[PDB]
């Protein structure tokens, strides 16, 4: 309940209040109440939809979890065996493969993806709280052509 | 005391886990190729860049096989059916989760690379929209991982 | 339209043999040989509630996914001129993964609910787990492909408003109570699945 | 053979790979004579503590046998990117 | 119906953006006021590199010309045209070779005519229309054998289906030039609107209306202008393309009309025409029916960019350009001319 | 600088594939002068480099949570502190000769048996890494943990928001804003959090 | 009879995914490639 | 008995054998001989 | 007693309900929104006037959530059959004539903005037809809401 | 005394005259409507004349109204099952001719309003013809009205 | 000793000589009305000797309302199930006879329309055209009367 | 005791992996031939390179091969069934991973070998994007073996 | 102990043998023959080597032609159903996979033999690329004949 | 099969001969082909119907 309660402040009372302040002092009301209320919308349903977001912390800490335990398993353990020179000889080769697995699926690829996914996050669910707006690119004169 | 068939529905789970994320994998990646084949030629600069879209694609693949496998190491003789729906469910799940993230990241690479090579800014963008189909083939992948214990 | 007249070929031959061979059954005064009651109750409730969950997941991203490259194509296009787009204009793809999320909630939510039997011979077995099952089948479809048509939805519209910012930066904030509708769709189908599932129980 | 120094240098990380994770283990096993429990066990596993502790000693020994065969490869691959 | 609005952007979705993209770029009347606020060349490139227009004159001779004006803007939208034709698939860009076809008719009719007349292949091709280009030989190095570029064209041009109308080589002699080249302009109009109509969803919708108006436009304009030429009045009709309004009834009133004001009497029929022969005044100092047609077509090229899921944005594209190249030369030559008074003759582009 | 190597080492929590990471990053740390001091016509290469402070950093973080979730190359990481269940009163509770029939049978552990418990020392117990039921202790756990940090980064990055509406002098900002906002999400989102707990 | 529990349901979950891979070979099967490069 | 096993497969097994023939045919019927290099000059 | 299966129907028409009505709202709310965008680059005062086609829509998907969520609540385990079918007969019902109106929505809304681009005088004409699809979508609900009480 | 499930062809009855009926309407408003917003640019004034297409259109959507509550208030348990193919005989007799009388409506308004833009005097042959399509949706109506009172 | 379901065939047929024969009618009017708009530009003269062949769509419904009607008042329950087939074959004969014929009554009267207004000769040969389409529409309603009362 | 036709299954999977690799390796042969022809006309120097995607398109075949004899070799008359379920889910999963695979050696191989001819630096770039298309047959492979043996 | 209709399967497979490969090869050469002529009048010096591809088309349907002779002599009434689905899928799997290499044969060979009118130099490459359609057609045969001996 | 293969052959052979006679022997031989198919379908039916 109260959760709806606090609601008609972020709702509208800003543009109304805006209304209040600016006709005493004397802005499209009609305007303004459209970009609040699209902004209330955003932000309510928005953190219900950022906490979604943030299950790809265990969605991919899943998913390489996965990976992980599937690679060995299928790969370096099928490797051993109870004779002697036979199962050093194959952990030679089968880890080599092993390791190769690694870099290529975990190391490079996921590596990356986890890179792209909490950097979604960063800028997705994280700036938008507070990190709003546009500036300039700040380009001084500088001595860059040393080359 | 196992309904007969109980194996059938169990093994159809891990094979479409497979072929569908090779269906919608190989569908970006040939959209991505095309797409590559034709910019590269005037800005070779950017073929090392133009490769992403086919790399996203090649993790949906791999979100297939980590499904296909991880049923067919879970697949026995004396199914109790209960266990084999779950199992086709998730290879169904993450099958057309696949297929659609993979049609999406063709799609949207092949105008991604001549969005790019025209106006270099839109590189971030590219990566950003590919980068939410990522996500839900992921989620195909999750889903598909949490039947597994139902 | 080579693949098109193979489907229409196939829809038409499909439906045609089932009007000659229900006719046929009535004609011939079979004694109710094709018994509906029978393939819906010696069809496992487990197929029914598996096949419902994965069709709300699956659905749900599907739309979602359509809905993006819609979009998505827009934007790179226009964007080469009016590269200020991605800014904006990303939200698009948001509200089409939300489309996706309230899917894949519910998809967690119904699979939650998923449990064995122990049941052999339906007679007076499962009585309460035939309507679970054929429930939960129902509201997995129900929300699956209203988020579907959702994501579609809301990828054509969000590539008019690409292609309306590249050339007017404020019609973009008007437009998004579009997009917002398609989102409420989605959410109305989620609440009849809630409702559809709110008293079942499986096992 | 050169084979390229791009490559030789790639052979002797995955050799020094090798030796190092080979080694180890074989001396976890070694040690904890273990969560693991991968040395390839029979089916037919009896009540025989005494089981466990000669099958680590085995995958110890095997693993031993790989890592010498990294040391080789390491070895050689050494000589071609110093030459090359 | 649902056929389009779904698999429309999947290939051709980056299109429609740069397209539409491009469009935006198209010069304002704001614009236009800018530039006829001049009265010098050197001023009117100032004020033209203020939008997407401009940067095409550097490097060029230190006078500015009209001929230089003129064509710079045609090259720039072959440039933009060419990149998104060839940054096309089959569904989309057969769509587009139509355009080009109407470009290499009459270059064709070029390559003819000299040919008959005794002139090489190498000399005429300098004069061709862009997007005629002709990359295929055997109409290159022909002999100046007319046998050789009408084979040619039956073989390797694409063209060679409309010709199926002017056959024979002998046809090529006996027939007037312009005969040969109206006709083969129906029979391209004519197939380009059944292709339209056989991309049955919003391309149909959006794109037959300027086409029937253009048959239609073809119907008036040349009843008015064979009054005073010699030409069988059955022959002329011969001419009138059937994908319009007038081809039901009415050519045949323009077939056996002798003057303009039986034309007009037709148009009585169609208000959407009435009032363009009602707004061509034709004074002495007035706008004729000629400029009320350009008028109405962008008018036309303009609503083309109310539909974003069909091909006629990139027909409506080319042809909206090519008026505003002729506007922009119209600006170049009252200034050139020194006749201010001119200068409000360009057809807005919105 | 700090949050982004932190997600990633969430994504990212493997021991083994840490140290590796870093080893990658230092190799380029270690060639930076000559790196700097050559050509560098290969884009991928360069902007890798130019990362190469954050891989580096990604890879500490990574190395940290996978410790904890004791994972290194799905190996676990043995601290002698496994004390979960006490197998000897296993067999006690009238479990005799079990590993007979066991030859069919896993047989799941019971909780509160009277000699079971006590916590790993750091960590999550390494006798999970071999469990067939560790997708359920351990996916659960990773999914409460997800939902927690997710929603403390969003009330964190609210947080700011307040002092951005200082700066500029918004009042109005904070008094239809930011309360009523982060009442909210703390109402909702906060509340959820604790009852994990 | 015709038809057993098993073979329909069997049935039942082989044309679902057809339907699937029919989908997804529908759109592969439509798609082309360029006929000409843009320039060199 | 065990029609049921007979009738599924033999209907399932014919009706698949005979649309790939139909489909191969209509692939075939319709193959495109390019209707250039000679063709245009005979039509 | 209530035999199984009879919560079947009463089960698809809820669904049906929805998802009919669903896909009516989303072709009447892609389409409307396609010609606003459309008109607003080239005139943006008229942009407020046609939003109300887009409400319209969402009319059709509030009438079957009206209904889905009727049948939603009467569903139980033991139902008599004759209610599964009045549910699925309401649900059915309001969901297809839901569809039709949504089209008629979608399709009238498009052309009508186009129309009042053009010359706004059409504003209320425009309006007035789609008066006449919401009446189609009242009917369909009427009737829906008529069966579920018998 | 009688049958189970014979309840079920009347609920199909009373839902498919509902449904048909609505979608005949809405093929016919759409239709109208598109070719009104098209015409009315041009002469504006007719705006409040060319609407009478639309109310035709209406008129389909009344009938299956009628037909579909009157079959639902004859919806009973105890159906004798011959009640019951009367009514679904009914349902479908006014729904599928009002659908074709509204296919009619559409095609005929579509024209009939351009056509009268371009020639007064073409009203009144519009409004006749029509009539003609609403005799040919009544015709539907009759039979279904006499079917369910059979 | 009256089969079931005998009631079922003998509705059907009642059903479908309306349907058809409104669905005949219905294409006949739409393109009749089509062709007749396009004429008024150049002849509105001739709009009020135009309608005949709409006219003439409406006496293929009759004919279809006849049959249905004399069946439904000749339906009973304890039916026969010889005559129930008899008023299937009754109502398809003159329901699909009469929907060939209004294809043709369409098509011939938008040539003979258009055709008129150039060559008033035309109108006798239109009609006597049509004139052949109605005897076709006859055909059926002869047989079908046969049917019914045998 | 073992279920009849069991065997059915198993031998549907060894002839599946042949033909659907045949289908995928056939479809990117005959597409890369295609750009070969063209190209290679222009540029002969590359007749030699631009085989590749050909030759992996062959490695598709092989993977099929592989997996088909592999089944064949493991099929016996007295099938407990549940072994043939396994063997027709390996045959499927490598026979429509590689026909997946194969679609992307033939789009990729036709723009990169002509990209190539234009950009001789593409030849790289074709080679790995043709990897990652051989990567995705390689887990269709993996999944099939993990099976047939299962 | 023999199940009866065991034979039927056996003898469709003969069939199938024949029937597929005699259509990839009856493509093959069509597809092949059509070019030939093309490069004929441009050229008549090659035409005795454009053959190849036409001559190599008729080696798959000597595979077919081999395979179904094979199980022609290997039916038999007293059938033991495991060989009858054996020699079914043998004779699919061979006629199926020479069906697929014989429209990889006509492709490659219409594109090569133009492209070598152009450029001698192309004769190497086309050899080698219709090898690859032959080993591909090979593949097929082999797998066929394990299953037939099996 | 053999049938479309001697149409398609025949149409494009026919016309190709006329504007280069040195086509009528490969078109013969190619037709020749065709035919060669036709007959294995002969033989397998003879083996088969006398099994």
């Amino acid at each position: 309940v109260v959760a709806m309660l606090c609601v008609p402040w972020m709702l509208l009372f800003k543009p109304l209040i805006l209304r209040h302040q600016y006709l005493r002092k004397k802005f499209d009301f009609g305007d303004t109440m459209v970009h609040q209320a699209i902004h209330t919308i955003e932000y309510c349903l928005g953190c219900i939809s950022n906490t979604a977001s943030y299950l790809r912390l265990w969605a991919l800490s899943l998913a390489h979890a996965q990976l992980s335990e599937v690679l060995w398993t299928m790969v370096i353990h099928i490797g051993l065996h109870v004779r002697s020179l036979a199962g050093g000889l194959g952990l030679f080769f089968i880890f080599a493969a092993f390791a190769t697995l690694t870099v290529a699926i975990l190391l490079i690829m996921e590596g990356l993806s986890a890179f792209l996914h909490a950097l979604r996050l960063h800028w997705v669910e994280f700036q938008n709280k507070f990190y709003t707006g546009t500036g300039f690119k700040f380009l001084p004169f500088s001595f860059e052509h040393i080359r | 005391n196992n309904p007969e068939y109980s194996s059938f529905f169990g093994v159809m789970g891990a094979s479409s886990a497979m072929v569908f994320s090779a269906m919608g994998a190989a569908y970006g990646t040939a959209k991505s190729g095309t797409g590559i084949a034709a910019m590269s030629v005037m800005r070779p600069e950017l073929i090392m860049k133009s490769i992403i879209p086919v790399v996203m694609a090649g993790i949906i693949a791999i979100y297939g096989l980590v499904v296909a496998v991880l049923i067919a190491n879970s697949l026995t003789d004396g199914i109790t059916l209960y266990r084999s729906f779950l199992q086709l469910g998730a290879g169904l799940s993450v099958g057309l989760s696949g297929l659609a993230a993979g049609f999406a990241i063709g799609i949207v690479g092949d105008a991604g690379v001549r969005g790019t090579a025209q106006q270099p800014r839109l590189f971030v963008g590219m990566i950003l929209i590919l980068i939410f189909a990522e996500v839900l083939g992921l989620y195909g992948l999750i889903v598909a991982l949490i039947l597994s214990t139902k | 339209t080579g693949l098109e007249l193979l489907y229409l070929g196939i829809f038409v031959a499909f439906w045609a043999c089932m009007i000659v061979v229900g006719i046929c059954y009535t004609i011939f005064d079979l004694g109710f040989r094709f018994d509906v009651a029978w393939f819906l109750t010696e069809t496992s409730p487990f197929m029914w509630s598996n096949l419902g969950i994965g069709l709300a997941i699956s659905l749900s991203v599907v739309g979602a996914a359509w809905g993006i490259y819609i979009t998505g194509s827009s934007i790179i296009g226009g964007g080469v001129k009016a590269p200020r787009i991605k800014t904006k204009n990303l939200v698009s793809i948001i509200f089409c993964e939300a489309v996706a999320i309230y899917g894949i909630i519910m998809a967690i939510v119904i699979s939650n609910m998923a449990e064995p039997f122990s049941a052999t011979d339906p007679k007076a077995i499962g009585h309460r787990n035939y309507h679970a099952g054929y429930s939960m089948f129902g509201a997995g479809l129900t929300v699956g492909l209203s988020n579907l048509f959702c994501g579609v939805c809301v990828g054509i519209v969000g590539s008019g408003a690409a292609l309306a910012d590249a050339q007017n930066p404020s019609l973009f904030v008007k437009i998004l109570i579009v997009e917002i509708f398609g989102s409420a769709i989605g959410l109305f189908g989620v609440i009849v699945a809630i409702l559809q599932t709110s008293r079942v129980k499986m096992g | 053979l050169c084979c390229g120094p791009k490559l030789a240098a790639c052979g002797i990380v995955l050799s020094a790979w090798g030796v190092i994770m080979l080694i180890m283990l074989g001396i976890f096993f070694n040690v904890h004579s273990l969560i693991e429990d991968v040395p390839f066990t029979e089916k037919d596993f009896e009540n025989g503590p005494q089981n466990i502790y000669n099958l680590y000693e085995q995958v110890s020994y095997n693993c031993f046998i790989a890592a010498g065969l990294y040391l080789l490869l390491g070895g050689f691959s050494f000589c071609q990117v110093r030459l090359n | 119906s649902f056929f389009p609005e779904l698999y429309f952007n999947v290939d051709n979705g980056y299109l429609e953006g740069l397209v539409r993209g491009l469009k935006a770029g198209v010069l304002s009347q704001a614009d236009y006021l800018n530039l006829v606020q001049c009265e010098t060349l050197e001023d009117l490139k100032l004020h033209l590199q203020s939008t997407d227009y401009g940067n095409f004159l550097a490097n060029e001779a230190s006078p500015l010309t009209v001929s230089v004006i003129d064509d710079k803007l045609k090259e720039k939208m072959v440039v933009e045209f060419r990149h998104m034709r060839n940054h096309a698939y089959e569904p989309l860009a057969s769509f587009l070779d139509f355009i080009t076809y109407s470009y290499m008719i009459d270059n064709v009719i070029l390559l003819i005519t000299g040919t008959l007349h005794q002139r090489s292949i190498a000399e005429l091709v300098p004069k061709c229309h862009p997007l005629g280009s002709f990359e295929q030989m055997e109409a290159v190095n022909i002999a100046q054998t007319p046998a050789e570029l009408y084979n040619a064209i039956l073989v390797d041009t694409p063209l060679a289906a409309f010709f199926q109308d002017c056959i024979s080589e002998q046809d090529l002699d006996e027939m007037n030039i312009e005969i040969i080249r109206n006709t083969l302009y129906k029979a391209y109009l004519e197939s380009f609107y059944k292709f339209c109509t056989l991309l049955g969803g919003t391309t149909a919708d959006a794109m037959c209306p300027i086409l029937e108006f253009e048959a239609d436009r073809r119907a008036f304009i040349i009843t008015i202008n064979s009054f005073g030429t010699e030409l069988s009045k059955e022959d002329r009709a011969k001419l009138f393309p059937h994908c319009g309004r007038l081809y039901p009834e009415g050519l045949a009133q323009l077939a056996r009309a002798d003057d303009y004001e039986q034309v007009k009497n037709v148009a009585d029929y169609y208000p959407e025409y009435k009032l363009l022969f009602e707004g061509a005044g034709s004074n002495p100092g007035d706008k004729t029916l000629e400029d009320r047609f350009f008028e109405h077509e962008v008018k036309l090229n303009k609503l083309a960019f109310l539909n974003q899921f069909h091909f006629g944005v990139f027909y409506a594209f080319v042809k909206l350009k090519e008026q505003e190249c002729r506007n922009i030369v119209w600006i170049a030559e009252c200034i050139a001319q020194r006749h201010r008074a001119k200068i409000d003759n360009y057809i807005p582009i919105f | 600088v700090i949050t982004f190597p932190f997600l990633f080492a969430v994504m990212f929590g493997d021991f083994g594939h840490g140290i590796l990471m870093t080893l990658f990053a230092v190799w380029m740390v270690l060639r930076e002068s000559r790196i700097l001091s050559q050509k560098n016509e290969n884009e991928m290469f360069s902007m890798v480099f130019s990362g190469r402070y954050i891989i580096l950093l990604m890879g500490l973080f990574s190395i940290y949570t996978g410790l904890i979730y004791n994972d290194c190359f799905s190996k676990s990481l043995n601290i002698f502190g496994s004390s979960w269940s006490v197998r000897p009163m296993f067999t006690i509770g009238n479990w005799t000769e079990e590993t007979l029939l066991g030859s069919s049978v896993l047989q799941l552990n019971p909780a509160i048996p009277g000699v079971f418990g006590g916590p790993y020392p750091f960590g999550i117990d390494p006798i999970w890494n071999i469990a067939t039921n560790k997708l359920t202790f351990l996916n659960s756990f990773k999914m409460k943990m997800s939902v927690i940090l997710g929603i403390i980064h969003m009330l964190f990055g609210v947080s700011l928001s307040l002092f951005n509406h200082i700066y500029f002098k918004k009042p109005l900002n904070i008094y239809f804003g930011f309360i009523p906002e982060i009442i909210f999400m703390s109402s909702l989102f906060g509340y959820l959090v604790i009852l994990i707990f | 009879g015709f038809f057993s529990p098993g073979i329909w349901m069997g049935l039942l979950t082989t044309l679902f995914m057809l339907f699937i891979f029919t989908y997804g070979l529908h759109m592969i099967l439509s798609l082309k490639t360029m006929d000409r490069f843009d320039d060199r | 008995l065990e029609y049921s096993v007979v009738f599924n497969l033999v209907l399932w097994i014919m009706t698949g054998l005979a649309l790939a023939v139909i489909i191969t045919s209509y692939n075939i019927w319709n193959m495109d001989p390019g209707y250039d290099s000679i063709i245009y000059r005979m039509t």
